[PDB]
């Protein structure tokens, strides 16, 4: 199946260089897009950035572009980032990702207008039970009759993987335990039937238009 | 002038469609500032197609 792991996260020193792997298997790195995003502990995600097969066009985040740098290596199918001059704000967890298929690796950690609002903050849901949370957007995220959200689940020490995509479809090998539904101000995510290894930080995030924004970040409870 | 206004039900199925081929996994460079020549580009390879 689809594989990444990424290498050479850890501890650096502030004002040095910095260099993370990311090596793929199980899947053609030579005509797949790669992408980088960052994520601090305990708030929201963040794109760093979005490369090419070829290595004709890498394209970031306009405000950190002076410190990071995107490349790859399809002989070897491996991405590579490299930070320079780090700061305290690049003590976080990178995360190297497919074409956003869409699959995210495990990432590296490293110590130195549309409003997506989800419901509740905070839910405990027995084992065995159906689960829901809701999702309210501030502009519309309908786009040619298909609704471009995902949802995503992370667990500490854990990458967010992406459960639902489009809202309406499930994604490959996570089995059939996690629907979609919704109406382009509403979405919500069904959990049936709960188990005790699905309690993690669920998050629905939309890429409509400009800006790729990401969700708050709803925890997901066992009771026992 | 306007020659596809992107609201007919086969031109925004086709919107649709390529929004989904969009959404499985990666496209090239982005959208949501389109152009009549990619339309074109679109209906000409579909009439070679037809052809």
């Amino acid at each position: 199946e689809v594989k990444l792991l990424e290498s050479g996260g850890g501890l650096v020193q502030p004002g040095g260089s910095l260099k993370l792997s990311c090596a793929a298997s199980g899947f053609d790195f030579s005509e797949y897009w790669m992408s980088w995003v960052r994520q601090a502990p305990g708030k929201g995600l963040e794109w760093i950035g979005e490369i090419n097969p070829d290595s004709s066009s890498i394209d970031y985040t306009p405000s950190l572009k002076d410190k990071i740098i995107i490349s790859r290596d399809n002989a070897k199918k491996t991405l590579y980032l490299q930070l320079s001059k780090v700061r305290s704000e690049d003590t976080a967890l990178y995360y190297c990702a497919r074409p956003r298929m869409d699959y995210w690796g495990q990432g590296t950690s490293v110590t130195v207008n549309i409003v997506l609002t989800q419901s509740p903050a905070s839910l405990a849901v027995s084992l065995g039970q159906r689960a829901t949370i809701s999702c309210r957007a501030s502009e519309s995220v309908d786009s040619y009759g298909s609704s471009f959200v995902h949802w995503y689940q992370q667990k500490p020490g854990q990458p967010p993987k992406l459960l639902i995509f489009l809202a309406s479809k499930l994604e490959s090998g996570v089995p059939a335990r996690f629907s979609g539904s919704g109406s382009r101000t509403d979405f919500t995510l069904t959990i049936d039937p709960v188990e005790a290894d699905d309690a993690a930080t669920y998050y629905c995030q939309q890429t409509n238009e400009d800006p790729y924004t990401f969700g708050g970040g709803t925890k997901l409870e066992i009771k026992r | 002038f306007q020659l596809v206004n992107y609201t007919d039900t086969i031109p925004a199925r086709i919107m649709q469609q390529w929004r989904t081929s969009d959404s499985r996994d990666h496209t090239r460079v982005d959208w949501k500032r389109p152009k009549y020549t990619s339309a074109l580009t679109y209906d000409g390879v579909k009439v070679m197609a037809e052809a």
